[PDB]
RNA sequence: ACCCCCCCCUCCGGCCCCGCCGCCCGCGCCCCAGCCCCGUGCCCCCUGCCCGAGGCGGCCCCCGCCCGGGAGGACCACCC
RNA sequence: GUGGGCCCCUCCUGGUAAGCAGGACGGGCGAGGCGGGACGAUCCGGACGCCGGGCCAGGGUGCGCCGCCGGGGCCGGAACGGCGUCGGCCG
């Protein structure tokens, strides 16, 4: 559901400041109202530019190539209960917003962080020999061999429509 | 029975009535057609005559189904006549064939009151 | 408040209700419990309270104050004629507890035991065991009959009656009782033995000894309705009570709002 | 003791989704809960799928490390391994399921007849 | 309008309990057997403390006005569906009715034909390190007097059972062997074209 | 990661059957049964070694393959040499009395601490129990089985308890000495 | 482990066996494993829609008082 | 006619505190049906002639009891303790 924006922005020209400076990032949102907003919330801490005060030029969307698992590492703060932390976290994805759609539920899930309450700071690709973390490094190598880790599943699912049968199924593996 | 007596078909249950926790409504029939599991594999009974045996008189009544229900595979129907509370967890025949029972297969309020800005003639 | 002092409840819980008994006589509701092995013996007899006297015997105690002297000791006499044995029941232990299996009957039955079938005697029709006994004639029926009990029964038992015409009592039927056979080596021993006391005599000298023990099963002396004083045993009131002091006074809190059940009440008693 | 693994190459069969009833082979494994499935000769697009979703087949196919949907379809063709599970008996009752779905409601009533023949036929023949 | 037979053996209690209910409220007659194998997932002293923990509330003034308290495994089983049904109506009583709860395998339904329900079986439904404990061995410890008289019966009918299959099974290499009725040939080729 | 794994050593002179995680074990001195079909392992025997492996070990499944894999090991000992168990009896003023009966499948106490119950403590099956035949008050318990060995020694240790008493002066019992193998 | 649960012990709807002596109803049996799951990932899916023996499981029915004594008792009941 | 009011949200004063007592903008009950919050004059929605059809707010969707699936994680109450488990930051 996330998606890429590149947002442009630049405070309204006046007197003293003819010409006023282009500034750009990127941003990841569901859509692009949430996106122009989330350009704004920083563009006023970093730079003082309130949304009053300023104009925004783009909100570029761009949509990106799969088709290979790659490694991200993303460098976050967040809010809890009790102050703020730094966090980097790695995850293995096929795009940048996908691997973003991640993160954020294992924020949520192991932190009970949502997603006003978390600023992302970098988001970059991780290559194989880089890595620093034992989960993602495991499938950063040749010939990786698993049993399936959770063949009941397909069991229950076709019972809920074969509500009775006449013997207790099996789980192959 | 002695017109449905050699038809064919399809089982199905009478539930209960159409309801919330607060209120019912008993012109409308909840009703469970065996083998369908899914909403969108409602649409194979969607408008066809059904009926329910009232056996006080062992004479049949006649209706028709309407609309799905839920996720799940529920159907409403509307009968000839509404139906009583006795009735409940009955089974319900579901025809393969075609049957013409003419009119008699359709609710009390579309018959009269349909608003057909229709007369009375007088002969 | 709590109350002040500290005193038991009166009275027994576990002999509750206090209700007449219903069940015609005293009933012997469990048996002694059987030994695989062990030699084979009958477990019960019926009598009837004839008196009391007491005894001069010479004590064998060890530790005791009474080690070699003399005491006198109460003792009951019951009268005990012989009892007939006249049926023999099995029963299998199964998942809904001991079921029996069948009831076979002796060819030939005793007017003691035919009485107790009827009301009133003289004026009936006695069509008791009519069929039965035309059948039965042939010993071969039993014969086959016992072939059940031998292949599906756990427990044994003897059906027997007693003879009321050798007592000064007034009654001229019987009381029937079953009587378990204990020990054997297996259940077929044990319908053998019960098959050789078919229509015979059991005297009481041939199931209990001297010196053991034994459990008395009967129904008490009745005194009809009576008051909680009598009944269970509570404190009786101080004289100026204004309605009587034979009372419980009071018989609960306000809350729960109603009688308990362990409250001393009046009724019938014995 | 195992003898089903998830691996590069092995082949499956989706039991959910909006693929469902369909095979693809692995690609790539992101976690223990996700794969890359791409089977291009059966009318699958190269897809991330939950773990929940994939059945494992009892059958490999020989490929390369990272290849492209193009390589990855003659690389399929090449292996007899596709047509040998429609042979087993899971891949002929696989068969059946396309004839019974596509069925209409005059159809329904044609097989349950059919049923009530079976029934009483097995009847008139266990009876001697 | 059959009757349902439901071995009960490897079953999740309070998930058996939701399935039968709905059966009987659609006018379903239902049987329950061998309810001493049913499972309730928890450390055996957790589930015993709570049945224990029931056992303690009774009517104060009056015990036979009380709630009553049912050792016996079927028994159990069947107060369990009672919650799940609106028993004190009409079409509630009909419902209870309907149902038949066994320990064992009685004669009565031996020759009855079984079915299971796998979406409430704990190899299933329960994660591997979770206990659990046997509905039997929980009533033995509350004051059922039975539980060696069931193991006693039930051993005894399976060996006559294991007797059976073997006559059972030369029985259909005969039943199966009639692929010489043509007349049933036909009804299987047209059945082969909607399958 | 996705697998923990140990791996032991079989010995030439045992046979060895593993299925459906019950392992027996068979040597000269006896056979052995154990059952570790209470947890979740992947056991492998395959080229005369044995190796034991949980996949996805989460929280304390990483602690199994260790313990799988040491119980096996007792099992190659016991069913070679077997294992001897050495306890002492002590005691101040009150000679401790030890009969071996039931054929060195009981053995009773008397007199402890100049007492009158007397203490019977029958063997778990499987084990012997005799008197020292070299040095004074001392017994001697022999089997196959570690855990049925142990359970013994320290069920004969329990029997003898000093009531009431600071048992830091009152120091009377039967105490084991020697955990080890047999020395034949 | 004075605790808790069961036995013993008190009450006990219902039920069973035996004495004297007919009705009705239904048609369906492998077992055991889930980190061997032994080759699975099914069957059933028509209770009348055309089904309707024997065996095997169910169901119904079947038994007086008054009167007088008492070891029983307000009246009744209970035991004779 | 009324000149006994009370409650909610924000903001306050006396009091250890109170379902205590006294003040302020706006709203409600009073004098507001219906659904939901198990249950409640005031909370969440929505403010009302008599009907038929459609859409759906608030709250929810194992059975009682109308309605659910797919996916990613984890597995009343204070100071103060925890080599329970999963995840981080600084050396
Ligand atoms: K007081
Ligand atoms: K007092
Ligand atoms: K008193
Ligand atoms: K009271
Ligand atoms: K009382
Ligand atoms: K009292
Ligand atoms: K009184
Ligand atoms: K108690
Ligand atoms: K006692
Ligand atoms: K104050
Ligand atoms: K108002
Ligand atoms: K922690
Ligand atoms: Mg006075
Ligand atoms: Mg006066
Ligand atoms: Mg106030
Ligand atoms: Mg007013
Ligand atoms: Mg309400
Ligand atoms: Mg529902």
């Amino acid at each position: 559901m996330m998606q890429k924006y590149i947002v442009y922005g630049r405070r309204l020209p006046s007197e003293k400041f003819p010409e006023p400076e282009v500034f750009r990032m990127t941003i990841y949102a569901p859509n692009e109202i949430v996106a122009k907003s989330r350009f704004w919330y920083h563009l006023k801490s970093l730079k003082k530019i309130k949304r009053t005060h300023g104009e925004i030029l783009d909100c570029q969307h761009i949509e990106e190539n799969g088709d290979f698992v790659k490694n991200f590492g993303v460098l976050l703060r967040y809010r809890s209960r009790v102050g703020q932390h730094n966090m980097y976290r790695e995850v293995r994805e096929t795009t940048s917003a996908r691997a973003m759609d991640k993160v954020y539920s294992e924020m949520a899930g192991q932190c009970r962080a949502r997603y006003h309450d978390i600023q992302i700071i970098n988001v970059k690709e991780v290559a194989d020999e880089d890595v620093r973390r034992e989960k993602v490094a495991m499938f950063t190598q040749k010939g990786v061999r698993f049993p399936h880790p959770c063949p009941y599943v397909h069991v229950k699912r076709a019972a809920r429509t074969a509500r009775f049968q006449d013997r207790a199924p099996h789980v192959p593996q | 029975m002695e017109e449905i007596k050699g038809k064919t078909f399809l089982p199905a249950i009478f539930v209960g009535y159409q309801r919330s926790r607060a209120k019912q409504r008993e012109n409308v029939a909840l009703v469970k057609v065996s083998g369908i599991y899914t909403r969108a594999e409602t649409d194979k009974v969607l408008g066809r005559l059904i009926a329910i045996i009232h056996s006080k008189s062992g004479k049949p009544i006649f209706g028709k189904i309407c609309r799905p229900h839920g996720n799940s595979g529920m159907v409403r129907a509307r009968f000839y006549t509404n139906l009583p509370g006795q009735l409940m967890g009955h089974k319900v025949r579901v025809f393969y064939d075609n049957i013409d029972v003419g009119d008699r297969a359709t609710p009390k309020y579309e018959r009269l009151y349909g608003n057909p800005n229709a007369t009375v003639t007088y002969e | 408040s709590h109350r002040k002092f500290s005193c038991c409840r009166k009275g027994n819980l576990g002999y509750l209700p206090r209700k007449r008994c219903t069940r015609g006589r005293g009933r012997c509701k469990t048996f002694p419990p059987d030994v695989q092995g062990a030699p084979i013996h009958l477990t019960a007899f019926l009598g009837y309270k004839a008196g009391c006297t007491h005894v001069m015997r010479f004590i064998d105690h060890r530790g005791s104050n009474l080690h070699n002297r003399q005491a006198i000791d109460q003792a009951t006499i019951i009268d005990a004629p012989p009892m007939i044995c006249t049926a023999i029941i099995g029963y299998a232990k199964t998942p809904k507890g001991l079921r029996a299996v069948t009831t076979v009957w002796a060819a030939h039955i005793a007017e003691p035991a035919m009485r107790r079938f009827y009301r009133n005697y003289f004026h009936a029709e006695k069509t008791a065991f009519s069929t039965y006994m035309k059948k039965a004639a042939d010993g071969t029926y039993i014969k086959e009959q016992l072939g059940r009990l031998k292949q599906h029964a756990d427990v044994i038992r003897i059906v027997a009656h007693t003879q009321p015409a050798l007592t000064p009592l007034k009654q001229k039927k019987a009381d029937i009782m079953e009587i378990q056979v204990n020990g054997g080596a297996n259940v077929a021993e044990k319908v053998d033995y019960a098959y050789a006391l078919m229509e015979k005599p059991i005297s009481i000298k041939d199931v209990f000894s001297v010196g053991a023990q034994i459990d008395t099963i009967s129904i008490t002396r009745g005194r009809g309705f009576e008051g909680v004083v009598t009944r269970w045993g509570v404190t009786r009131l101080p004289r100026k009570t204004r309605r009587g002091n034979r009372k419980v006074a009071c018989i609960g809190a306000w809350h729960p709002a109603n009688v308990q059940y362990t409250v001393a009440r009046a009724g019938q008693m014995g | 003791s195992y003898h089903r693994f998830v691996e590069a190459g092995r082949l499956v069969y989706l039991g959910d989704g909006p693929d469902k009833g369909k095979l693809a082979v692995i690609v790539d494994i992101l976690s223990t809960a996700a794969v890359l499935i791409d089977g291009p000769t059966t009318g699958v697009k190269r897809q991330v799928v939950s773990l929940r979703w994939a059945m494992l087949t009892d059958q490999v196919i020989n490929i390369s490390e990272k290849p492209t949907t193009e390589q990855l379809k003659k690389e399929i063709e090449a292996s007899p391994a596709i047509d040998t599970f429609m042979n087993s008996v899971w891949g002929k009752k696989i068969q059946q399921q396309r004839l019974r779905a596509k069925a209409t409601f005059e159809d329904m009533g044609k097989i349950a007849k059919l049923r009530r023949e079976r029934k009483m036929a097995m009847k008139r023949i266990a009876m001697s | 309008m059959s009757r349902i037979v439901i071995d009960c053996k490897g079953h999740i209690l309070g998930r058996l309990s939701a399935i039968v209910a709905k059966e009987l409220l659609h006018g379903h007659e239902v049987a329950l057997v061998r309810c001493e194998k049913a499972i309730i997932s928890g450390a055996f002293r957790d589930v015993k403390a709570h049945y224990l923990k029931k056992m303690h509330k009774r009517t104060n003034f009056n015990h036979l006005r009380g709630p009553f308290h049912f050792r016996a495994p079927a028994e159990i089983v069947r107060r369990t569906i009672r919650g799940m049904i609106p028993y004190k109506t009409v079409r509630g009583s009909d419902a209870m009715s309907r149902l038949r709860v066994y320990d064992g395998i009685p004669p009565c339904c031996a020759r009855y034909k079984r079915v299971v329900c796998p979406s409430a079986m704990a190899y299933l439904c329960l994660r591997p390190e979770r206990r659990r404990c046997e509905v039997g061995r929980v009533a033995h410890e509350i004051g059922w007097q039975h539980a060696a008289d069931v193991e006693r019966y039930e051993k005894r009918r399976l060996e006559e059972c294991d007797k059976w299959y073997q006559d059972k099974i030369q029985i259909d290499k005969k039943i199966a062997e009639a692929a010489e009725k043509d007349a049933e040939l036909q009804r299987i080729n047209a059945e082969l074209a909607k399958y | 990661p996705l697998c923990s794994s140990m791996t032991i050593k079989v010995p030439t002179d045992v046979e060895c059957t593993i299925n459906k995680r019950v392992v027996t074990v068979k040597g000269k001195k006896g056979t052995l049964v154990r059952d570790f079909s209470h947890a979740p392992l992947d056991i492998t025997h395959a080229n005369d070694t044995i190796s034991v492996a949980v996949w996805f070990p989460r929280g304390k499944r990483n602690a199994l393959p260790r313990t799988i894999c040491s119980h096996i090991e007792n099992m190659f000992k016991g069913v070679t040499y077997g294992f001897e168990y050495k306890m002492r009896l002590a005691y101040a003023h009150f000679p401790i009395a030890a009969t071996v009966v039931d054929n060195n499948k009981a053995i009773e106490i008397r007199n402890f601490m100049h007492q009158i119950k007397t203490r019977r403590i029958e063997c778990l099956p499987g084990v012997t129990i005799a008197m020292s035949t070299n040095v004074k008050d001392e017994l001697i318990l022999r089997g196959i089985s570690i855990e049925d060995v142990s359970h013994t020694a320290a069920r004969i240790h329990e029997s003898l308890k000093v009531p009431n008493k600071d048992l830091r002066k009152f120091l009377d019992g039967c105490y084991v000495s020697s955990r080890g193998l047999q020395e034949q």
